[PDB]
RNA sequence: AGUACCGUGAGGGAAAGGUGAAAAGAACCCCGGGAGGGGAGUGAAAUAGAGCCUGAAACCGUGGGCUUACAAGCAGUCACGGCCCCGCAAGGGGUUGUGGCGUGCCUAUUGAAGCAUGAGCCGGCGACUCACGGUCGUGGGCGAGCUUAAGCCGUUGAGG
RNA sequence: AGUGAGGGCGCGAGCGAUAACGUCCGCGUCCGAGCGCGGGAACAACCGAGACCGCCAGCUAAGGCCCCCAAGUCUGGGCUA
RNA sequence: CAGGCGGUAGGGGAGCGUUCCCGAUGCCGAUGAAGGCCGACCCGCGAGGCGGCUGGAGGUAAGGGAAGUGCGAAUGCCGG
């Protein structure tokens, strides 16, 4: 009935939201909902092959 | 009577009132303690004269105590150009009750 | 500090107006009407003096005369603007031509307002300041 | 409180009704009366009535010198409505809810 | 909840009816299906055996030191009834001001040690740091078994 | 085709609704009996001012 | 699961109801604008706070220009006097004294034009 | 409630939970065609009265306070003066006439007062998660460290 | 992690008609994204100036002081009318 | 003493209520749970106590854990 995580263990981003007062998170349409965009890597692939 | 001696910017002209002004936190740190202005423009029922001599002689003193604090009343930070965050007014002194002189 | 505006304190005052000439008369006539210049002096009135004065006419002219022209637009729009000469303008209202000096610099309406009904004068040649019976302090 | 004359779900209608009573209050029952009376349109009756119960609650169980009995303090209020439609070309749903009247009057003595 | 009763399209979402949507039943309305769905779930939680029996360990030594009863021997309770079972307990002290983990195979020990208060009937070699120090005081019988059940817990 | 804009509040509303206002009915008394008679007129009692002709059955 | 969030804002409105004192017709119970509404007023107060300082400024400006001037000579002339002025030169008060004790001014004054000279 | 109701059929597919502790839920008298309205009794309450618990916002209403017909302003709001209010005073309330200064908020904009837009008003709903893979951190166990599938004990089901 | 397009002003070349609140590039400032205060009437970017919060305090920029509105209808010497 | 503290995108820190899980139910409570209605002591705030009225029974945390959560705002969704 006591000994709560020591040090920071507990939750430490679960950050809700995109901030206090405003929010939206990121950048412009280009990175909306469906939005799981060009992935990993686009040139780098050319480099792949 | 009505003199004028004033400290931290004037606060000053008056006789025998609890006329609080500014924090001089000082001699606070105790209740009802006392203490001096240099005067400056002398003038009290009649003898009315200078504020160099003022600047340099005579000095009043009060019993004071008390405080005052947070005056409440808010300002909230916002422009038109898309923000808002605000908060309260915090402010005080230990309040001084008039000692003649 | 504070210091409140004492209570119903009335002074008027009886202006030459006569050989004395347009513009700096008015300057003075004008701030002349204060509210600002005896004791709790300042938004809701203060002196401004109910200040009459005479011979508004005979006024002396800023050496123009002709080439200044007060305007009645009030038209029915594509009316007239009715545009007029100094001359003229005293000719019939010369009490006004300094009229308009005055309201010239007169503000704020409600108060200025007020304030024009406290400055009264007549070009008419001082009887008038006579009419106006009361007290007659003067300069 | 003293001659309590109020009452329900009777369709009858806001505004006007007000206006009724509007001119009738002041007054007691004697003038009130002959306005509410001999005035015409509709309310006259619901009126009158609302009157009457208010001045039987009065000399019955309240009393008071009777003839005195003067309209004090009074007005209306309205409940629901019938929610009723009704057909506006191309179909469409025109609607509309008849107000069912209660009136929040008081017959005072003096 | 979507899939079959998914209300295919109700709205023109044509251009006049002023209204978004083609999908009634929708999402983000009326009680139809809500966000991040309340899914069927549970906690696994594969706690290396190591520290989790060191600690287990651990809380029993501290608990214990402080209040330690590794009975070994009682007896008070006919063969362990309730009345008898109490008469036991004010002889071993124990009181109202105590709760205590009963712990082991003495199953008269269990069968007595109900009661809502004071008790916890725990008559298994089975243990766990919580209950461990939650339990006012440990209090147990086939200690023989636990303190070497311990051990094995100690080295393997 | 021109729905205004809002509604200048109950405000206006009243502005309007106001300058209307309802006065009240016009009465002296029965040149004969009592009660409320408006101008030129009889009624279900006195009923006249040469010849009731009217009123009790 | 739950999160009736109701109990919360019903609170936080109300707050907002009184946030709103009893404005103008509608932006006074105006939920929304109400709230903007007073966003207004909010870096309202800031500014008035912020320059009641000039505000004063005129204020004594005048009510004492009135009377250095009354005198003898307006700021440029009376100022730069209380300004050679030695170890006496002050402000918030000529106003309150030109008034209060009017042989006060009349000889701060006097002092003062000759401080200038 | 898969019934209302739309569709030709296929097919779509609501809403409405609570009076009270128990019915004692309203004899009876009074305006009235009636509803419904004042009384008596109910009772611990009936502002617990039949859609009748808790029963707020919105909007309309009855009375009271201040306020208003030479006025041009989102808003406001700093100041002050006149009212009225609790007040022991300190003074604290609400109300404003005089004046100073003040382009409303959201979205997408080089760029907004918008004449670009979203915005009818209130209320309840209303949107960066979960499972793993991983990956970097960093809070914790030993350096070789950790344990799936299972067999077993398992109100607590106890962990092994 | 975010912008991956932006505009304005000054100087330096394009271009354009040596036109445009044109568009091209560069040095700088800028303005957004702080650039909310002064300000020049009022005016995102022109001179002043960086606002963590107070003051019924005082010194100053730019730029101002007959009045409308704080501040000499300063003084001195001219020249237009 | 520095010394700085306009500042969306965006990145870091630090608190806030919010309905549940232990709550090692402590209980609190018909001299009211709760939601509500109003208020010139607490908070740098998100919030807090506390006082007064309603209101019919809950409610809950000392410390920590779990999240359908905090919303003008989307010609939004449902009802006025």
């Amino acid at each position: 009935l006591r000994p709560n995580p020591g040090a920071n263990k507990r939750r430490k981003r679960v950050g809700r939201g995109p901030g206090s007062g405003h929010g939206k998170t990121a950048t412009r349409g280009h990175k909306g909902q469906k939005s799981r965009s060009g992935g990993l890597k686009d040139p780098r692939r050319f480099e792949g092959g | 009577m009505f003199a004028i001696v004033k400290t931290g910017g004037k606060q000053y002209r008056v006789e025998p009132g609890l006329k609080l002004r500014v924090e001089k936190l000082d001699a606070e740190p105790g209740a009802t303690v006392e203490l001096p202005v240099l005067l400056l423009g002398g003038e009290k029922t009649v003898v009315g004269t200078p504020v160099v001599e003022g600047a340099s002689v005579v000095a009043e003193v009060l019993g004071h105590g008390r405080g005052k604090k947070i005056l409440v009343s808010k300002f909230k930070a916002k422009v038109q150009y898309r923000r808002k965050k605000g908060h309260r007014q915090p402010y005080t002194e230990l309040l001084i009750k008039e000692i003649r002189g | 500090k504070t210091y409140v505006p004492k209570q119903v304190e009335p002074r008027w005052v009886l202006i030459d107006a006569e050989g004395k000439t347009l513009g700096r008369l008015a300057t003075k006539i004008a701030t002349l009407l204060r509210g600002k210049h005896r004791p709790d002096w300042t938004p809701n009135v203060a002196m401004g003096d109910f200040v009459v004065v005479v011979n508004a006419d005979k006024i002396r002219v800023t050496g123009k005369k002709l080439e200044q022209k007060i305007y009645t637009r009030y038209s029915g729009y594509p009316g007239g603007l009715k545009k007029i000469p100094l001359e003229k303008m005293l000719a019939t209202h010369p009490e006004r031509v300094l009229e308009h000096a005055v309201k010239g610099m007169l503000p704020k309406g409600p108060l200025g307002r007020r304030l024009f009904k406290r400055l009264k004068v007549y070009a008419g040649p001082d009887h008038p300041h006579q009419a106006q019976r009361p007290e007659k302090l003067e300069v | 409180m003293e001659a309590k004359a109020i009452a329900r779900y009777v369709r009858i209608s806001p505004r006007k009704v007000r206006l009724v009573v509007d001119l009738i209050r002041g007054k007691s029952l004697e003038e009130a009366r002959n306005i509410l009376r001999y005035t015409n349109k509709r309310g006259a009756y619901f009126v009158a009535k609302v009157l009457e119960s208010a001045a039987a609650n009065a000399v019955n169980n309240h009393d008071m010198l009777e003839d005195r009995l003067y309209v004090k303090a009074a007005y209306v209020d309205e409940g629901p409505a019938l929610k009723r439609v009704l057909p506006r070309a191309r179909g469409r749903a025109d609607i509309i809810k008849k107000r069912t009247s209660h009136i929040t009057v008081i017959l005072g003595e003096k | 909840g979507e899939v079959a009763y998914s209300g295919r399209k109700i709205w023109p979402q044509k251009h006049t009816g002023r209204a978004r949507h083609g999908d009634i039943g929708a999402p983000i309305f009326v009680g139809g299906g809500v966000v991040f769905g309340p899914k069927p779930r549970d906690y696994s939680y594969t706690l290396p055996k190591k520290v989790r029996k060191k600690g287990l360990a651990m809380a029993v030594a501290d608990r214990a030191r402080e209040g330690k009863l590794l009975l070994v021997e009682a007896f008070a309770g006919v063969n362990g009834k309730t009345k008898e079972f109490l008469a036991w307990a004010k002889e071993a002290g124990l009181d109202g001001s105590e709760s205590v983990l009963l712990v082991t195979g003495n199953e008269l020990v269990r069968r007595a040690a109900r009661n809502l208060p004071w008790v916890v009937t725990l008559a298994p070699e089975g243990l766990n740091v919580y209950d461990i120090v939650r339990t006012e005081r440990l209090v147990m019988d086939l200690d023989a078994w636990e303190v070497f059940q311990n051990r094995i817990g100690g080295e393997a | 085709h021109p729905v205004p804009k809002k509604k200048t509040s109950k405000a206006r509303r009243d502005a309007r609704r106001s300058h209307h206002a309802l006065t009240p009915p016009t009465l002296v008394p029965c040149p004969e009996c009592k009660a409320m008679k408006p101008p030129h007129t009889v009624c279900p009692e006195c009923g006249y001012y040469a010849g009731r002709k009217v009123l009790e059955v | 699961p739950r999160a009736k969030t109701g109990v919360v804002r019903r609170r936080k409105h109300k707050k907002i109801l009184k946030l709103a004192k009893g404005y103008w017709g509608l932006r006074s119970k105006s939920f929304r604008k109400a709230r903007e509404t007073l966003f207004a007023a909010g870096n309202y107060a800031y500014a008035h706070r912020k320059r009641r300082k000039r505000d004063f400024r005129r204020l004594w400006i005048v009510r004492i220009n009135a009377a250095c001037r009354q005198h003898g000579l307006n700021y440029s002339t009376f100022i730069h006097g209380l300004k050679k002025a030695g170890i006496e030169v002050d402000r918030k008060n000529l106003a309150d004294l030109a008034v209060r004790e009017p042989q006060v001014f009349a000889e701060l004054v006097e002092r003062a034009k000759a401080a200038q000279g």
